């Protein structure tokens, strides 16, 4: 199976108070919880990034500037 | 409207928008979720949408109080949802409806009411 | 529609029930078919009678 | 060799005891910049409904359509 | 080793191991709890099982030696062994 | 022992030969229906893993799964068969044994026996 | 003694006086029915069953048509065919074209036998239409769809003679006639969910599941029923995350085709206030928190509260399994505690019939074993409450068979005619050398069933005693082919407890403890838990228990994990997982493995093997799934533990009491049920429809 | 073409020989709620948004506190 | 072409959650869940369709 | 192959529309082969003038069944 | 005919272990010699010393089977997958099935103890 | 549900016009197929290919593939 | 065209002499190679070996 190699843990709550129940073995179709907001994510650092934390299903926010630059990410 | 999220901060809503249709503010069963919540666990992808343009059609569980009750002479109602306009059946399976009872009763297909003329 | 389908008072669906009217599917063994030619067939018996024919097949059987 | 499936598939897929969706999914990996084989996972579950299967026997034995001369003899019973 | 505090007994119901322990079960489980008055003596029957003792010291620590014998005698043996050698 | 083992054969995943378990049984009579035609198979099917076996989806609300044997049922013939396929693909199994019921004789008479002292109860039909 | 008969050419053997359908079913030649049942009287309403008998001209009844020496039956010629044709032309005749708003689509009898044995099409065109038939109320749990019914009478046979309701009824004359209650009157019995199953029609159906799914959409586990120490075997259909009902499965040493209301029913509280995450108690509120945080918390109070020897307290409830409890008991023992404990009003202290032999704590008659009686005793139990569908099988051998029952404690509604005697002590001595003890001497199969509400009296020894001196005395109780001392459990969890060891020391009795983890345990009373301790709740739903808590670890229900549970008879029945627990639930023996490796121990086990070899360690029966065992110690029994270390009590002269002050809201599922607590509201003996004025 | 009202998308089609604008009265739907036409929003902000229809199936418990008195 | 639910005269919604749709459909397409309205009812509180796994049949 | 498995017999106006069908679906096929063979051996023309009579030929097929290629139209029975 | 294709083996199951010895010691020289061209067929990023200690674990894998048939599968299999790699026919992502060490490491968190599984509920 | 078909097994076939289309199902008394195997036309002919295109120039397997008609949900199924 | 009339007729008898036919036909391959047909079955019009 797949697994969250990103999280130490399945319940992870935040530093602002919301439960984040992590929901799936850790694939494409699986979930942290987590939302993030990547503000370069069109770039060089920022598409790896991305990549990385979308592959466990961490919910990117992906503010941009160039409609045809961001296509690669979705 | 303004909803608080689950990361504390707030989400403003117009009443139009929080309605769970335009004619009915309120849910109509006990698993559908209101459009608080809906908003609430789905606002990433609602942020920069037009709320004007989504779907919010009009619900039946007011609209079929508005029809009025048919009244029968006898203890039976057979109802067929039938046009009379067109060919073809363009209903539902016929169904008789029982009306001894004291009070209105309605259709399983359609919610049409009827009452023993009394 | 046509008309001995129907009609509604000459016609028992069993009269029409093809599907649980199909054809089972025979098979035959060594077994099977040397009792058909050590013996015969129910057209050209060749068997005796009784108790006698009786354990003649299940000496094949 | 494999003609069907493909060039490092592993499994026999019409096996009965081999699922429908089988064991591996594939994507594109923007890190390795490949196309990776990944374990499976759905965003909807399949559901085979073969459950509501009918409980009474739907049709029952055949028609003997075998010949006479393929029926093995009766004996005469005396 | 502060104590004895569990002693559990297995046995088959109409085996031949087990005639000896069930003997011993019958006769001399009053004594038994007597000289052992704070401890869980649990009997426990099933088809099919071979006769043996557990003992359960402190801290969760166990021994368990298998009781089968030919008396009655050595099952008495066997379980004081058990019951000293904590 | 001397069964071959197909599973190194099979191309499946060595997950199913170690930690997963199989389910040997017979379908129930079901309470809702007086039919016996779904028995007289017997069923085989994986154990649910806690972790990869439902959850609900937060776009549109589906239920996703990991697992990839949660829709399989293998139907055999008899216990025997079906603990021989199992034993060659490596499986660890529990057999379910079938609970049938108890004969007992049913008179239409018994409704109507006469009762030489107080009625027991008052039979409707 | 068995005859002789040919069915379709195939000769088959059953015994005479059996009906000819009990012999087409043994010759593996199916018949239709709609009316007959083979747990109900036989009815021969429906006219589908016939069959072509060479003796008779007509077509007979298969259900009531005795079986005879030397007859010949054909299920296959025209005549039966053309029978079955018109027999379902008239009963679809007025039935209502509802199959899709119907909740029986999909698993209807009359749906697959109109496809198998009937017509293609229909000839009832007639303009003045179908009759009409109007719904009826008779409760919370039960909906009806009356222009549904085809009448056959399977509702009210069961509620007259299985259940003892006869307030449903077969009003009216003809076309006319009506199911149901002459007046507004609720069905109030504690197994009404069985009328819905029986009914082959959606006539009578589940409410709160009326409208939820289909029938092929549902994945069936069978496993096993909690709620009662019956340990009713269970079939339940999950749709995905969600368990959708319960229906029983057929076991018919255990509960034979029913379940009662309470398993059926709670599954609705399943799905709410359930425990999801860990909680930390940081003062008046609960914060939710992780896992490692959780055990962490509970390491820390450990070493800050230095806790010794039985200053560690374990509280195990009922629906817990018998893995969570070893696993528990190894902990706390390595911990140095004796102090396992039961939720019972008693539970600090051990029982007073002991755990030494289980013949002490058991019903060791078998549930089968009543249908041998001949004379019952009742000591202390409600078996209409505790384990119902166990007073279903007293009735049913009381209504075809000479059986005399008595009772000693509150009078009680019974299913049956009881013989009250007495609700004190003094009167049991009474009955046993009186009368009613020699009524139990002269029988042949005579049943003492003891409640668990005397376990949970001070003066428990006092009864044990003496009803270990009366089995000892008299042989008929207490045979080499027969026992008849039963105790009746009323929660799934003790028998396995008792079986484990999870009772306290004498030395633990008496000390106040430091921590208290209570696994399940949500019948405390907030004066058995100290108001300084530490304190663990580990469960699944948030009733009682987690109110109380320090820490909250959340759990799995039963539909939620394979376990071991262990009934009345000593029967240890696995289950099977329907779902996966929700959100960040866990199994509870990995919860308790990964607290010992967070505490100074850790458990020797690490999957479900090494639990299962452990549970072989600590008792065999525990493996030996769905076979009870006989005993060869009940004489032993009897004198050790019974008898002897019971002869100090004395009695008190307080009134027995009732155990269960509701049957529905008796457990943290069914309490956080709305669909029990509707039928707690309704089904009380206050109201006018619950109470029919004779 | 998603700005084609429907009725007119059949008759330019040639679905039916009557425009909307000459059908009968009785051929034409009724309508208990106000008819209100909608393009296609693709590529703008009032693209549909698709979500939930319903709630969590397992609802979790509000914790509350008791104290042992 | 494009899927539609249908509504009677009386404004009332025509489906009934009787499942039969999701359970023909080749492509497992449709996804309903449903319950007792508030006016005892039987309808849909759940009606999905993935375009993307429908072959219009 | 379902028909001869189920035992039934189909209608003869059933009969005869699979078989009008069916060479409708022949010429098509053909009008698909013929002119992507010329195609593909460099004749262009053949290709564009064929596809429009597969164009009125699938509008009967759309007007029979309501899918232009996928019909789904001729079942068992 | 329809003739085979270049690194063909017809199918011949040996009815002896000491044939099918030499049979799958050929085929391990086979994949020896080959793997410089597997590595410059499919741009692989990575040693032919790794490939070579690949190769020598898969053969490894199937050291102590002893039935005699499973090893003639087995042996069948594994020329298959030979030809399918000498000949190009797999793509580097099928290639790159069994090199999955070579790539980055997966995270921080791969649980080997129980406290890791059960926190991130694996046990 | 659907309709139950009686157990057994069939291969029958039509003139495609690709060639002899086929469909070997086996029943085993349910609603849905115990087996299924479709013998398509143009699987046997590209099977053939190798035989048919020895010897040829480049430009004649482009004719010989035309002329096979082949269609690859068919070949490939 | 008034009243369609369509008899009811039997798929199966179409096959019954092609199935006798059959029948002979495989008995005779079975006596031809008795080392190696281990059966045959016929159902309309299929032979199996
Ligand atoms: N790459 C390197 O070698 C090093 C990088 N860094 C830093 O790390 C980060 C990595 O960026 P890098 O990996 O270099 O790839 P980029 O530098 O190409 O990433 C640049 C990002 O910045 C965004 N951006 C730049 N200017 C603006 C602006 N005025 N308004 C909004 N968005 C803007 C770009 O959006 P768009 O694509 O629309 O322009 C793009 O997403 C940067 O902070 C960089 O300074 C530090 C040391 C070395
Ligand atoms: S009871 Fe059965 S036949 Fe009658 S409406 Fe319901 S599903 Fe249809
Ligand atoms: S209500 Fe239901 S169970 Fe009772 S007679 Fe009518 S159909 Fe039968
Ligand atoms: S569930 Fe589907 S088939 Fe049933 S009424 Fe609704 S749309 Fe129609
Ligand atoms: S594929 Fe489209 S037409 Fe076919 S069942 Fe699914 S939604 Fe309906
Ligand atoms: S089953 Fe005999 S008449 Fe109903
Ligand atoms: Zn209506």
């Amino acid at each position: 199976m797949n697994s969250f190699e990103n999280l130490a843990q399945d319940v992870n709550i935040t530093r602002s108070g919301k439960t984040l129940i992590a929901k799936g073995t850790g694939g494409r179709s699986s979930r942290t919880g987590y939302t993030a907001t990547v503000f370069g994510a069109n770039g060089f650092l920022g598409s790896y990034l991305t990549a990385k934390l979308a592959k466990h299903g961490t919910t990117v926010v992906v503010p941009y500037r160039e409609e045809m630059a961001k296509r690669h990410l979705k | 409207k303004s909803i608080i999220s689950y990361n504390g901060n707030t989400i403003e809503i117009p009443e139009e928008y929080t309605k769970q249709a335009p004619n009915r503010d309120s849910t109509w069963a006990p698993a559908q979720a209101s459009k608080t919540e809906i908003y609430k666990n789905n606002m990433v992808r609602f942020e920069q949408k037009d709320l004007s343009k989504q779907p919010m059609p009009y619900a039946g569980i007011e609209l079929i109080a508005q029809q009025p009750v048919r009244f029968v002479h006898g203890n039976t109602a057979v109802c067929d949802g039938a046009n009379h306009n067109g060919p073809g059946a363009q209903g539902h399976p016929k169904i008789f409806i029982n009306v001894d009872a004291p009070g209105s009763h309605a259709c399983q297909y359609c919610g049409t009411r009827y009452e023993k003329e009394h | 529609s046509s008309y001995p389908t129907n009609d509604i008072a000459e016609n028992p669906y069993w009269k029409r029930d093809h599907r649980r009217a199909y054809p089972q599917t025979a098979f035959f063994d060594q077994k099977t078919v040397t009792g058909l030619l050590e013996l015969g067939s129910e057209a050209t018996p060749r068997i005796a009678d009784g108790e006698a024919g009786t354990k003649a097949l299940a000496n094949i059987a | 060799r494999r003609i069907m499936t493909d060039y490092g598939f592993e499994g026999h897929p019409l096996r009965k005891d081999f699922p429908l969706t089988g064991y591996t999914e594939v994507r594109w990996d923007e890190e390795k910049r490949r196309v990776v084989y990944e374990p499976l996972e759905l965003t909807q579950a399949f559901r085979n409904f073969s459950a509501g299967s009918t409980a009474w026997e739907p049709v029952g034995p055949g028609r003997d359509d075998r010949p006479d001369s393929f029926k093995l003899p009766t004996p005469k019973p005396e | 080793s502060a104590a004895l505090r569990e002693i559990r007994f297995h046995l088959c119901q109409n085996g031949s191991s087990s005639a000896p322990l069930r003997q011993f079960v019958k006769n001399q489980i009053g004594a038994f709890q007597k000289a052992n008055p704070s401890t869980k003596v649990l009997v426990r029957e099933a088809n099919g099982v071979k006769p043996i003792v557990f003992a359960r010291f402190d801290h969760g620590h166990e021994s368990k030696i298998g009781l089968d014998v030919s008396s009655e005698k050595e099952v008495a043996e066997r379980v004081k062994s058990l019951i000293e050698a904590k | 022992d001397n069964v071959p083992a197909h599973e190194i054969v099979s191309g499946a995943p060595a997950e199913l030969s170690r930690n997963r378990v199989v389910r040997i049984y017979q379908q129930a009579k079901p309470a809702t229906q007086s039919g016996e035609y779904g028995t007289f198979a017997w069923r085989l099917d994986w154990d649910i893993v806690d972790v990869a076996n439902r959850w609900e989806n937060d776009l549109i609300g589906w239920q996703s799964s990991g697992d990839y044997m949660q829709a399989t049922q293998m139907k055999f013939t008899s216990k025997e068969s079906a603990i021989k396929f199992a034993n060659k693909q490596g499986w660890d199994f529990y057999i379910q044994e079938p609970h049938h019921r108890k004969f007992r004789v049913k008179q239409y008479a018994n409704n109507f026996v006469h009762s030489y002292g107080k009625l027991k109860h008052i039979r409707t039909k | 003694a068995e005859i002789e008969l040919t069915i379709d050419g195939h000769k088959v053997s059953i015994e005479a006086g059996s009906a000819l359908i009990q012999a087409c079913e043994k010759a593996g030649v199916t018949v239709p029915r709609y009316c007959y049942h083979d747990k109900l009287a036989i009815a021969g309403n429906c006219r589908m069953c016939l069959v072509d008998v060479e003796r008779a001209p007509k077509p007979v009844a298969s259900c009531a048509y005795p079986v005879a020496p030397g007859m010949v039956v054909r299920t296959d010629t025209e005549r039966v065919k053309q029978a079955r044709e018109n027999v379902m032309e008239m009963m679809l005749q007025n039935h209502p074209l509802d199959c899709p708003v119907c909740d029986q689509g999909g698993e209807c009898d009359l749906q697959d036998q109109s496809m198998r044995y009937g017509r293609d099409r229909g000839r009832f065109t007639e303009i003045t239409g179908k009759r009409s038939t109007e719904d009826k109320n008779i409760g919370p749990l039960v909906k009806t769809s009356m222009n549904r019914c085809i009448h056959c009478t399977r509702c009210v046979r069961f509620a007259n003679d299985i259940a003892g309701a006869p307030e449903l009824g077969s009003s009216g004359r003809g076309n006319d006639m009506q199911i149901g209650t002459y007046l507004e009157k609720n069905l109030n019995t504690e197994l009404s969910g069985n009328v819905i199953d029986l009914c082959p029609v959606g006539a009578l159906t589940n409410k709160p599941y009326a409208f939820r799914a289909r029938p092929w959409e549902l994945k069936k586990t069978e496993s096993i029923d909690v709620m009662d120490a019956v340990g009713s075997n269970i079939r339940i259909d999950s749709k995905g995350v969600e368990v959708m009902r319960v229906i029983p499965r057929v076991h018919e040493d255990v509960n034979e085709e029913w379940i009662n209301d309470k398993s059926r029913f709670a599954c609705d509280g399943l799905k709410t206030q359930r425990l999801t995450t860990p909680l930390i108690r940081v003062g008046d509120k609960f914060v939710n928190a992780t896992w490692d945080d959780a055990l962490s918390t509970i390491a820390k109070a450990y070493q800050q509260k230095a806790p010794k020897g039985d200053e560690f307290k374990a509280v195990a409830g009922a629906l817990v399994e018998v893995e969570s409890m070893v696993a528990l008991k190894d902990m706390t023992n390595a911990l140095g505690s004796e102090n396992t404990t039961t939720d019972t009003p008693n539970g600090n202290s051990a029982p007073a019939h002991g755990i030494t032999f289980r013949s002490n704590y058991l019903f060791n008659s078998s549930i089968a074993g009543i249908e041998d009686a001949d004379a019952i005793l009742l000591v202390g139990t409600n078996p209409r409450r505790e384990a119902a569908v166990m007073n279903a099988r007293i009735r049913k051998a009381w209504l075809r068979q000479e059986l005399e029952i008595a009772s000693v404690g509150p009078t009680l509604d019974a299913t049956f005619d009881v013989a009250e005697l007495g609700n004190t002590h003094a009167d049991l001595e009474k009955a046993l050398s009186g009368e009613f003890g020699e009524v139990l001497k002269n029988a042949k199969n005579p049943l003492i069933i003891v409640g668990s509400g005397i376990t949970d009296r001070e003066d428990a020894g006092a009864f044990f005693n003496t009803i270990g001196k009366f089995v000892e005395s008299t042989p008929s109780v207490l045979n080499e082919n027969w026992n008849g001392y039963n105790v009746l459990q009323r929660s799934a969890s003790r028998a396995g407890a008792y079986d484990i060891g999870f009772t306290p020391s004498d030395e633990a009795s008496k000390t106040t403890p430091k921590m208290v983890w209570l696994l399940g345990a949500d019948e405390v009373a907030a004066s058995d838990i100290p108001a300084d301790a530490f304190v663990v709740y580990q469960g699944h739903n948030g009733d009682v228990g987690a109110q109380f808590a320090d820490v909250v670890l959340p759990g799995a229900a039963y539909t939620e994990k394979a376990g071991t549970y262990v009934n009345t008879e000593g029967r240890s029945q696995i289950s099977r997982a329907a779902t996966g627990p929700p959100g960040g639930a866990r199994e509870d023996w990995k919860i308790l493995r990964a607290v010992s490796e967070y505490l100074g121990v850790a458990l020797p086990y690490e999957d479900a093997y090494e639990v299962r070899d452990r549970l072989a360690e600590i008792s065999p029966s525990l493996v030996r799934y769905d076979l009870v065992e006989p005993t060869v110690f009940g004489d032993v029994a009897v004198q050790h533990s019974l008898v002897g270390p019971n002869g100090s009590v004395t009695p008190s002269s307080a009134p027995l009491t009732e155990t269960i002050e509701n049957f529905y809201m008796t457990d943290s599922i069914s309490r956080s049920s709305p669909t029990m607590a509707k039928s707690s509201i309704a089904f009380n003996k206050d109201n006018k429809k619950n109470q029919a004025f004779a | 073409m998603s700005q084609v009202e429907p009725g007119w998308h059949f008759w330019l089609g040639y679905g039916v020989d009557t425009a909307p604008c000459n059908t009968p009265k009785e051929k034409l739907p009724i309508r208990a709620y106000p008819y209100k036409f909608q393009p296609n929003y693709t590529g703008t902000p009032g693209a549909f948004v698709t979500y939930n229809t319903l709630k969590p199936k397992i609802s979790a418990w509000e914790p509350v506190t008791k104290q042992r008195s | 072409g494009e899927h539609a639910l249908r509504r009677y005269p009386s404004g009332e919604e025509r489906c009934i959650a009787c499942k039969l749709c999701e359970a023909i459909c080749p492509a497992l397409a449709i996804t309903i869940d449903a319950e007792e309205r508030i006016d005892g009812s039987r309808r849909t509180t759940k009606y999905d369709i993935d375009m993307t796994k429908c072959i219009y049949c | 192959a379902v028909e001869k498995l189920l035992n039934v017999e189909v209608p003869l106006r059933g009969k005869y529309i699979r078989t009008m069908f069916g060479e409708i679906t022949r010429v098509l096929n053909h009008l698909m082969s013929v002119c992507s063979h010329a195609m593909d051996v460099g004749a262009l023309t053949p290709f564009l003038w064929g596809f429009e009579e597969r164009e009125k030929l699938m509008e009967f097929y759309e007007r029979v069944s309501g899918a232009r290629l996928h019909a789904a139209y001729v079942r068992p029975g | 005919a329809i003739i085979a294709t270049a690194f063909a083996e017809t199918v011949k199951f040996s009815g002896s272990k000491q044939e099918l010895q030499k049979r799958t010691l050929a085929l391990y020289r086979q994949f020896l010699r080959g793997a410089p061209t597997f590595a410059d067929l499919y741009e692989v990023q990575f040693s032919i010393p790794t490939i070579r200690t690949k190769i020598r674990q898969e053969f490894e894998r199937h050291r102590f089977v002893d039935d005699l048939s499973i090893q003639n599968v087995l042996y069948a299999k594994g020329h298959m997958e030979y030809q399918e790699c000498i000949n190009f026919w797999k793509q580097q992502a099928q290639f790159l099935k069994y090199f999955p060490e070579e790539d980055d490491i997966q995270g921080r968190h791969q649980p080997s103890n129980f406290v890791d599984k059960f926190l991130k509920n694996r046990a | 549900k659907g309709y139950s078909v009686p157990p057994g097994e069939t291969y029958t076939a039509i003139e495609a016009p690709k060639g002899e289309m086929g469909v070997y199902v086996v029943s085993d008394g349910s609603e849905r197929p115990y087996k299924c195997k479709i013998r398509a036309p143009g699987f046997a002919h590209l099977g053939a290919f190798d035989h048919i295109a020895r010897g040829h120039f480049l430009p004649d397997a482009v004719a010989i593939i035309g002329t096979m008609d082949l269609v690859f949900g068919e070949v490939d199924r | 065209v008034d009243e369609v009339y369509e008899p009811i007729v039997n798929p199966a008898d179409r096959y019954l002499q092609h199935v006798s036919d059959l029948h002979q036909y495989a008995k005779y391959i079975m006596a031809a190679l008795p080392k190696y047909i281990q059966g045959f079955s016929v159902w309309k019009d299929e032979l199996t070996l």
